[PDB]
RNA sequence: GAAACUGCGAAUGGCUCAUUAAAUCAGUUAUCGUUUAUUUGAUAGUUCCUUACAUGGUAUAACUGUGGUAAUUCUAGA
């Protein structure tokens, strides 16, 4: 009933899982795992799978798309917090559903599900621009038409799994929701030559 | 469009006066001149001290605008604040009270008059009172 | 004037204090004390202009009356106390000891110092004498009178002094080949081994010093201060170890 | 009982102030670079006179004298950072051969007109002092700013201005309010 | 005369004893922006980062090196439980003030995180704390006392339910600090354990009261333990600013029963009396009335045993405490007096009767003064003259407006041959005063 | 915590250049030819020696009261 005791309960379940995974690995270690899950925070390279990889049998799969000229891809991957212990994703109907967001010169943004590592990326949803989002002034700071009207060029998905933000040659930068692809906010770059090239 | 962004540099933990002294860089684009009250609330939220502990002063907006650089102090308690702060800054932040005194000329003139009176005065007052009573 | 001065103008102050010439008219006249006027650092200059632990003289008063500052083992509360050369200034809440010692550029220099090195202090035996009741004493360069010294201690010889008992731990003679710090004059801060004491009678004995890049210069015996033997300074020197360059 | 701040005279009248060749010289310079003053031309000529006198004395001193090496290398690198002396002319002889046209070309209003944010030199002057033009992040409104090379690449319109950024000026938005009210009636 | 009218200057001297006498314990009476309760990535880690910024001392720097490599998160704490605690205890035993502040704060917050698993380190944690406090006596520092007892208050508050369940072992631990021979150690330790006593429910409270009365009879020779128990219970009852509360009336009922048992020591009954004295001096009658109801109730429950003198002790304390300004109804007190008299069917009776004559209300004395003097004349027969001299010394004009002379005459007629020397001594006393002329006027057998 | 006694300071600071032509002053020396509040460091058991040291004695201020005088930071008697 107390938040400190709730944190202790989640940490105790986490430690049960650690001891069980140490036993299944056995079929020191837990201290090293805890030091790792902290050692993400320090700025030194630690993830050392540089030779465990089997590239010679890495299974490849091309998927042809409909639109022309994909411009960028950014894939959202839910992780687990170490401070609190719920998850990275927002909803409960997601539960770690690997998502991908692709933007293409055809002014199309598309979210795929990529949760399964054997099947193909399944196109969940999409949103397309067009010429009806052309600003009526064209000479002002206001550029806040709810769509994209020319050459989207970069995408990036937020780590909290709520937003994905796209930017292109139209000198806007739009943040869309991740479910309905609805544009929740649009920020002009407020510059005549301020085209957005790359997000991170 | 607008979001005031506070950053601090040169954070010196000074444990002699029980405080942390730094230099506050405020970025306020499309805005002007964020209040010391707002800065003290936000610095209290950042540094987990109380608004009565936090103190700031000496802010200076740059040419063109959009940035004002200043100075700040965060004591380790409101008790250390009331102990080491100057009285004018406690008056600013509402902790102490602005005391009421007469002007410099009035105080110095009362000093000179009382300097010319010797003793307590009351025996002289009785003497001159009966003197004018004759 | 009809008596002793109590004020010091800003431009009248010693140059090595690095006092900037606009923040007022007066500079902290250092009170009478162990060290001379033109080679002393007041605690207000040290705490405010150097360590930046204070912003005002009222904050220097707050620190000193809180009794944090100790200068050679003892608490000082006068804000213009003349903390001089080869001094130990301990701040307890900050856990720092400072040996005050000159830099190469001619200015004073904060030297962070650990406890085992702060526990003692050098001192240039400068006047050895025979006092009342027939006891001998030495007068070092900071007024410290130490009765009953070793019989071999002479003028111009360094004595390592234990602070917490005020006693003489040991001493370092004045011969050619010792490590010599220079304290006054043009070359102050240039640590070099002493080559030859050119000795005149009634004049001033000059001293030929040669330092690690085998450069040679001349100073006076008043400015020479012996530290230790060849390559073995008893104290820890500041960065650069006292070498003037190009 | 303060210490005296130091001041210094920045220009100096020449020897013969009335001379037809020099009058037409200053007319050419003022009309070509958009200046306003013999005061401005004497400012630049005084700086150049000081520079060339220092360079001449360092010439007369001995080669590989440390005074000459130190002060000459410092003078050369300061001029190179200003941009007046090019990279491949890093010598005291070219420092002797510099001129006022080079310095007035490194001024800021000439750089704004050359980069093409303005139609004329006078238009550039007006833009700078109307506070439209920033060098990097800093709004500059001094038409005698003497840019360096990196700054010369960094000159642009300022984010406060109606030209490279935010809301239109009072003339434009007052006209717009007038037309809105006139369409309302 | 402590410093009452403050001066105009800003820095007083404040000697060490003055600072202790000003000092109190309850941080819940205190309040601020608590950093550890404010930011919640981990309590220990939040406090650790704040103290790493604030404190620059050698001892805490070394501790910071070690445990900063260890802890950065909650499972790291939950796994390396023992290493952290042994390092903390190592430096607290190193006993250095400049580092003694943050390690005490971290001990509190470390328990707060490690809650119900702390109960194996808890014992030797308390041991190192009380060793620290006795060392603080050796180096006087009000700072160290305030920190250490705030750490004890925090540990009690964080492990409330378990120590409440196991209350007798906690006071068995704190008795070396509760009965310590220094007024401020007994005061502060009593305040902390008093907070736990206020938190405890009725059954474990009854057990604890029985145990502590047995321990007081064990420490019959000790008086400072008695004083510590007194200040402990009186703060548990008085804890608010002017109003004792429902936990205080429950505490009073429990103490009343377990002191009016036939096994409780009469020294413990005196302790109950002093508790009631402090409470009557502190609180106001509106907040006091239900406690009065509880006391009268328990009197009427257990008035009939071999505890009649014990009841008389508590009742003398009640009627003396301040005055009628705290007493609701001398009529109910009168009913209790007649009950005790009829049950008795000595010296304390004389003391009670004199205190009633002096302090009670005249509107009730108008109808009780007959039965009062008749009870005195019957029961305390040889003692009646001592009672009468005490009454005349306390308040003569009350009995003189009442019938002192007539009852004295009736006593002389009933009995004169047993204590005629006492009669002579009484009259020998009452000659000199010029305020007993009616006693000079009274008649003889 | 007023007043007054006591201690310290009021000899520094601020202004002006009237006087002074080996005088002041600048650089250089000396005190083995002297005084020095303060600051800083050291420093003084003297045990006895023919007939209170758990601690001698006087006053005076401020104050109470009686007054003088045109008047002053005047002061008298008790």
């Amino acid at each position: 009933e107390n938040p400190a005791d709730k944190r202790r309960r989640l940490a105790k379940q986490y430690l049960e899982n650690l001891k069980s995974e140490a036993n299944d690995i056995l079929t020191d270690i837990i201290a090293s795992r805890l030091k790792e899950d902290v050692a993400e925070q320090q700025g030194r390279v630690f993830r050392y799978f540089g030779d465990k990889l089997l590239i010679s049998e890495a299974k490849q799969s091309f998927t042809r798309v409909g639109e022309n000229n994909l411009t960028c891809i950014s894939c959202f991957q839910p992780v687990l917090n170490k401070y609190t212990f719920e998850e990275s994703s927002n909803g409960d109907k997601n539960k770690g559903r690997l998502f991908a967001y692709t933007v293409s010169k055809d002014l199309q943004l598309t979210k795929y599900d990529i949760t399964d590592f054997s099947k193909r990326p399944k196109k969940l949803k999409y949103a397309k621009g067009g010429a009806k989002y052309i600003p009526t002034s064209k000479h002002e700071y206001e550029n806040t038409t709810e769509g994209h009207y020319d050459e989207i060029l970069t995408v990036a998905a937020s780590p909290d799994g709520k937003y994905v933000v796209t930017g292109g040659r139209d000198r806007k930068l739009i943040v869309w929701s991740t479910e309905s692809l609805s544009p929740v906010k649009v920020i002009p770059t407020k510059d005549r030559r301020g085209e957005v090239l790359s997000l991170a | 469009s607008d979001a005031v962004t506070i950053r601090t540099r040169k954070v010196i933990s000074n444990p002699l006066l029980a405080r942390k002294q730094f230099v506050v860089d405020v970025l306020h684009p499309n805005r002007a001149n964020v209040s010391k009250d707002e800065l003290r609330e936000k610095l209290a939220e950042v540094y987990k001290a109380e608004k009565d502990a936090v103190s700031v002063f000496g802010f200076r907006t740059q040419f063109g605008g959009g940035k004002s650089v200043g100075f700040g102090l965060v004591y380790n308690s409101v008790a250390e604040a009331k102990k080491f702060e100057p009285t004018y800054r406690l008056v600013r932040y509402g902790l102490a009270e602005k005391v009421e005194k007469a002007s410099r000329q009035q105080r110095k003139q009362k000093k000179n008059r009382d300097k010319k009176i010797f003793g307590t005065g009351k025996r002289l007052a009785k003497k001159v009172a009966r003197r004018n009573a004759d | 004037a009809r008596g002793p001065k109590k004020h010091l103008k800003r431009l009248a102050a010693p140059h090595h204090w690095l006092l900037d010439k606009l923040s007022g008219c007066y500079a902290p006249r250092p009170s009478a004390g162990p060290h001379k006027l033109r080679e002393s650092l007041p605690l207000i200059v040290f705490l405010r202009n150097r360590l930046k632990y204070a912003l005002n003289g009222r904050e220097v008063k707050a620190i000193l009356m809180q009794r944090h500052v100790k200068v050679d083992g003892k608490v000082r509360t006068d804000t213009t106390y003349p903390a001089g050369f080869m001094d130990v200034i301990t701040l307890d809440a900050t856990n720092e000891n400072f040996r005050l010692v000159y830099d190469v550029k001619g200015r004073f220099a904060v030297h962070r110092i650990t406890d085992e090195e702060a526990s003692y202090k050098l001192g240039k035996v400068k006047k050895v004498q025979l006092g009342k009741k027939g006891v001998p004493y030495v007068v070092t360069h900071d007024g410290r009178t130490i009765r009953y010294p070793d019989p071999n201690i002479k003028v111009n010889d360094t004595v390592k002094i234990d602070l917490a008992s005020g006693k003489i731990t040991d001493f370092i003679k004045f011969d050619a080949g010792k490590l010599v710090y220079v304290t006054g004059g043009r070359n102050l801060g240039r640590i070099g081994t002493i080559v030859h004491k050119e000795r005149h009678d009634g004049g001033f004995d000059l001293v030929h010093i040669k330092d690690s890049l085998d450069n040679t210069f001349v100073t006076r015996l008043n400015n020479v201060f012996v530290i230790g033997e060849q390559g073995k300074p008893y104290i820890s020197l500041p960065k650069g170890k006292g070498i003037k360059l190009s | 009982p303060r210490a005296p701040r130091t001041y210094s005279k920045t220009y100096s009248t020449p020897k013969r102030p009335y001379e037809s060749s020099r009058l037409d010289a200053e007319l050419k310079l003022a009309g070509e670079f958009g200046l306003k003053n013999k005061k401005e031309i004497y400012r630049i000529s005084f700086q150049l006179s000081k520079i060339r006198r220092a360079a001449r004395d360092l010439l007369t001193r001995d080669e590989k004298d440390p005074k000459r090496l130190f002060e000459g290398n410092a003078l050369i690198r300061r001029l190179v950072r200003v941009g007046v002396l090019s990279e491949d002319k890093k010598k005291l002889d070219y420092v002797l051969a510099l001129k006022v046209e080079d310095f007035l070309e490194r001024r800021l209003q000439t750089q704004v007109y050359k980069l093409g944010l303005a139609k004329s030199v006078h238009h550039a002057r007006v833009l700078i002092t109307q506070r439209h033009i920033a060098v990097g992040k800093q709004i500059v409104n001094i038409p005698s700013f003497m840019v360096r090379l990196d700054s010369e690449k960094h000159i642009d319109f300022a984010p406060t201005s109606p030209f490279g950024g935010a809301r239109p000026g009072r003339v434009a938005r007052r006209n717009a309010a007038r037309k809105a009210e006139a369409s309302g009636e | 005369q402590r410093q009452t009218t403050k001066s105009s200057k800003r820095y007083r001297y404040s000697s060490f004893k003055a600072r202790i006498d000003d000092l109190k314990i309850e941080p819940a009476r205190n309040l601020e922006k608590r950093v550890h309760d404010y930011v919640e990535s981990s309590h220990f880690l939040a406090s650790f980062d704040q103290w790493k910024e604030i404190n620059l001392s050698a001892k805490f720097t070394e501790f910071a090196a070690e445990i900063e490599h260890d802890v950065q998160t909650l499972p790291q704490i939950l796994y390396h439980d023992k290493k952290i605690f042994n390092s903390l205890v190592s430096f607290i035993n190193f006993h250095d003030e400049f580092s003694l502040q943050p390690l005490l704060d971290l001990l509190a917050q470390f328990c707060h995180d490690l809650g119900p698993d702390f109960l194996k380190f808890y014992e030797e944690a308390i041991k190192t704390l009380i060793n620290l406090l006795d060392a603080a006596i050796e180096f006087e520092s009000s700072n160290v006392f305030e920190w250490g007892f705030n750490c004890l208050a925090y540990i009690f508050k964080y492990l409330s339910k378990f120590l409440v369940k196991k209350l007798v072992l906690t006071c068995d631990l704190l008795i070396p600090l509760l009965s310590h021979s220094k007024e401020y150690l007994s005061r502060f330790s009593a305040e902390a354990l008093s907070f736990l006593v206020r938190k405890c429910p009725v059954s474990n409270l009854r057990e604890f009261v029985r145990s502590v009365f047995e321990k007081l009879e064990g420490d019959d020779e000790q008086t400072n333990l008695y004083e510590g128990l007194l200040i402990l219970f009186t703060e548990s009852m008085t804890s608010t600013q002017e109003t004792l509360h429902s936990k205080a009336k429950a505490i009073m009922s429990v103490l009343l029963h377990e002191a009016l048992t036939k096994s409780s020591p009469e020294r413990s009954v005196s302790l109950l009396s002093d508790i009631w004295m402090n409470i009557s001096k502190y609180a106001s009658i509106e907040s006091l009335l239900p406690v009065y109801e509880v006391m009268y109730q328990d009197f009427n429950d257990s008035l009939d045993a071999t505890n009649i003198d014990r009841i008389l002790k508590v009742l003398t304390t009640i009627v003396f405490s301040e005055s009628g300004r705290k007493i609701p109804d001398w009529n109910k007190i009168t009913i209790l007096i007649e009950r005790i008299m009829s049950q008795s069917e000595q010296d304390k009776v004389a003391f009670l009767f004199a205190l009633f004559i002096r302090n009670s209300d005249v509107k009730t004395l108008t109808l009780f003064h007959q039965k009062l003097f008749n009870y005195a004349l019957t029961n305390i027969s040889d003692c009646f003259l001592e009672f009468f001299q005490f009454a005349l010394r306390l308040s003569y004009e009350r009995v003189f407006s009442f019938n002192g002379l007539k009852f004295l005459q009736l006593f002389l007629k009933k009995n004169w041959q047993s204590q005629g020397k006492k009669i002579a001594l009484f009259f020998l006393e009452v000659d000199d005063k010029p305020e007993l002329q009616k006693v000079r006027e009274v008649n003889f057998p």
